[PDB]
């Protein structure tokens, strides 16, 4: 009511000085004192609505998100159980444009001064909810594909990510084994959200388990196999710059992708992509089998100007694996 | 270009019939595909023959989707503020807010002198409770005669602390830098503290970023940790963490000579940390030699069983007291969880699985560890099974 009050210009202005002092008051009790906390009635009914509290700071209308967004922080700052993760996790997994995941950004740029690891447990708590039956597909979808900005935008430093210094895609590596069951989701938008994460996301630093190695390649191979019967050469380069990505982890993780993408080509699902026996048009056919066979050469070939012309060499053992799997 | 070149003076237009056509359109689409680099995709986005075959309406959803294949992403990550100074309790207030979203600590010394000019006596630290000092180190830090010097370099410490905690260590240098110049003019006490804290920060920054790929340090940490861990003085407060930091850093990097030889005497006598690094070094130092390995396996075997011990219902877990050892058994969890040195990893494991093994499994250099132990009926072979199985779960996160 007072926020709908804000926006008789006397009247207006009365309710704007009301919640200007209001927030000034609340930040003064929610950060002061530094004894048993102080305890604020007014913040202590918000934590049921944080979540609905965030919805109108997603609307981003002309001054009413600004007093939310101040409310999520002071909110966030307070409550014991640190809700802050809660509410970028809202902000992550409801935004729509990136003026909005503005708003997680900032949030986090002014939470990162009074709270720390809101991002773990804003991804331990996000996919925790992902692997249950809330947190319906599109809301899934956007939460990923937030990430996915987000780790990108870090990726490609500049100013912002050396500021904001958020460690995104640490903080999403860490649940690559929670992303990698997404990537058989059924519905088609999740799938390819998690999967572009999981291209540009960088695999955990000390190395990836035989477990989550192999989980990871698997679910790679069938993107790429699934991505590729249903989109094509032009929307596989996710699934293959993943696979990429983990044919040069190790000569194990090499080994594993190179045969098993033989392996799946030349199964009874995905031969008919590739003119397999049991009408179809050639010239997909073709392009289909550009892709893949343009996977495995980028898979078997070494990487790293030798050249203008040049090309590089493909690798022995690729080839020998190849052909053994043949 | 050669490639655009060749096909155009190969593809002899308005007579080539709708399946050339058609191919030579896939071929161009389809090697734009690929292209990893964008530029590129505009060569052939540019070329004439590129407009000529396909259509006039699928080129512009081509570039389009191959822009989105590596977007370009502007975000604001600054933070809101509602900011618009009527009052002196309003432009106190948004001030204090900007020195709360202030990490700059030039900005924060501004803010704090011109908020100690506008008020009288309110001091400026407390305006956030979320900043935190260690309990051994407030008393120092408010010691201060100077109120604008002690809110100052509270509010510094604090700030790097805690950027310190969320990895974001170039805001933490400058801060901790700033404080520790801004104190040398007037507390040697606090200049040996944030000596400590620029040690202990550097350590972690090197061990976060500066490693992680298997680079010697500069060689000045490691004097520097060998400074500190030699003060040998009674009036500067210590915090047992930077320590235990500095003995697992050293431990971390094979220098077992100096833990082995050039420790001093007394501080074995005086820090369990570094004796317990010593012991690890001396053992991992000697495993080519079945014999002379077995002179300090002997007291790593009964430094660690009588650390697992318990004197006098009564549990190592529950009590966590009226335990023989030196060093605290969840305290011996986090050193050893400093830790990520694949050989002290092995030694560790071996150690606690032939401890695991007399009340099997087998864990390399099992035969190292000596069979019949002393007070079998002390140790606790439940609070032994609970850190053998948060003991096996970190090495197997350290190297997976």
């Amino acid at each position: 009511f007072l926020v709908d009050t804000a926006m008789p210009d006397t009247v207006r202005e009365a309710c704007d000085r009301l919640i200007q002092l209001l927030l000034l008051h609340l930040q003064k009790l929610v950060h002061h004192r530094g004894p048993p906390p102080r305890l604020v009635p007014f913040l202590d009914a918000l934590k049921n609505h944080v979540g609905e509290l965030c919805g109108e700071t997603l609307r981003l209308e002309r001054k009413r998100f600004l007093w939310q967004h101040q409310l999520l922080g002071l909110l966030s700052v307070y409550t014991r159980p640190s809700c802050g993760p809660e509410a970028l996790g809202h902000l992550l997994s409801r935004a729509r444009s990136p003026e909005e995941l503005s708003l997680a950004t900032q949030l986090y740029a002014g939470l990162v001064v009074s709270l720390s690891g809101l991002l773990p447990l804003a991804f331990r708590s996000c996919l925790a909810r992902v692997h249950a039956g809330t947190l319906q597909p599109p809301f899934t979808a956007r939460f990923l594909r937030n990430l996915a900005l987000l780790v990108g935008w870090e990726q490609q430093g500049g100013e912002g990510p050396a500021a904001l210094g958020a460690h995104f895609g640490e903080s999403a590596s860490a649940h690559l084994s929670d992303l990698a069951p997404l990537l058989l989701h059924p519905e088609e938008e999740v799938a390819e959200a998690a999967a572009s994460l999981l291209a540009i996301c960088p695999f955990p630093s000390e190395a990836l388990s035989p477990s989550q190695l192999l989980g990871l390649v698997r679910a790679g191979v069938h993107r790429f196999f699934a991505s590729l019967r249903l989109h094509g050469p032009p929307g596989v380069a996710s699934a293959c710059q993943l696979l990429t990505r983990l044919s040069q982890t190790s000569p194990a993780g090499l080994k594993a992708v190179l045969q098993l993408l033989v392996e799946g080509a030349l199964h009874r699902g995905n031969t008919e992509l590739f003119g397999g026996q049991v009408s179809r048009n050639q010239q997909e056919v073709i392009y289909n089998t550009q892709s893949l066979l343009s996977l495995l050469v980028h898979c078997c070939s070494a990487p790293g100007c030798g050249e203008c012309w040049g090309a590089p060499i493909l690798s022995p053992e690729a080839a020998k694996a190849v052909a053994v799997t043949l | 270009d050669f490639l655009l070149e060749v096909c155009s003076r190969s593809v002899n237009l308005e007579k080539a019939s709708e399946s050339l056509k058609g191919n030579m359109a896939a071929f161009l689409k389809n090697v734009c595909l690929g292209l990893e680099d964008l530029q590129y995709v505009f060569m052939i986005s540019s070329h004439e023959l590129f407009i000529t075959l396909l259509k006039d309406e699928e080129r512009k959803l081509l570039v389009d989707q191959m822009r989105k294949r590596s977007p370009r992403v502007n975000l604001c990550i600054k933070p809101v503020t509602s900011f618009y100074p009527a009052s002196a309790s309003v432009n106190i207030g948004q001030l204090e807010h900007q020195l709360i979203l202030s990490v700059d600590p030039w900005r924060i010394r501004q803010i704090l002198i011109e908020l100690h000019g506008m008020t009288s006596e309110r001091q400026f630290w407390t305006v956030s409770n979320k900043w935190e000092v260690p309990s051994v180190y407030s008393g120092v830090i408010l010691g201060i005669k100077d109120n604008l010097t002690r809110d100052l370099v509270y509010i510094l410490m604090a700030k790097g602390l805690h950027c310190s905690t969320v990895k974001d260590f170039s805001h933490a240098k400058q801060l901790f830098a700033a404080c520790l110049e801004l104190v040398t003019e007037f507390s040697p006490k606090l200049r040996q503290v944030m000596l400590n804290e620029m040690l202990l920060l550097d350590i972690h920054t090197h061990e976060a970023g500066t490693g992680q790929a298997g680079e010697r340090p500069p060689s000045d940490l490691i004097s520097r940790v060998r400074g500190y861990l030699e003060m040998r003085l009674p009036d500067i407060p210590l915090r047992q963490v930077i320590a235990e930091e500095c003995v697992a850093f050293m431990l971390n990097w094979r220098e077992n000579e100096y833990l082995t030889l050039q420790v001093p005497a007394f501080l074995l006598q005086s820090n369990p940390y570094v004796k317990l690094g010593q012991l690890l070094a001396a053992t991992c130092k000697e495993l080519p030699g079945p014999k002379e390995s077995r002179r300090t396996a002997k007291d790593l075997w009964e430094v660690v069983v009588q650390i697992c011990s318990v004197s006098s219902r009564v549990s190592l877990i529950k009590q966590r007291e009226s335990t023989l050892g030196i060093m605290y058994r969840s305290e011996l969890l986090s050193f050893i969880k400093k830790l990520r040195e694949p050989l002290v990893l092995t030694i560790i494991l071996s150690l606690f699985v032939k401890l695991h093994n007399v009340r099997d499994i087998t864990a390399e250099h099992i035969s190292i560890w000596p069979s019949s132990i002393p007070n079998l009926q002390s140790v606790d072979f439940e609070a032994v099974a609970i850190t053998v199985k948060e003991l096996v779960r970190y090495t197997l996160s350290i190297n997976p």
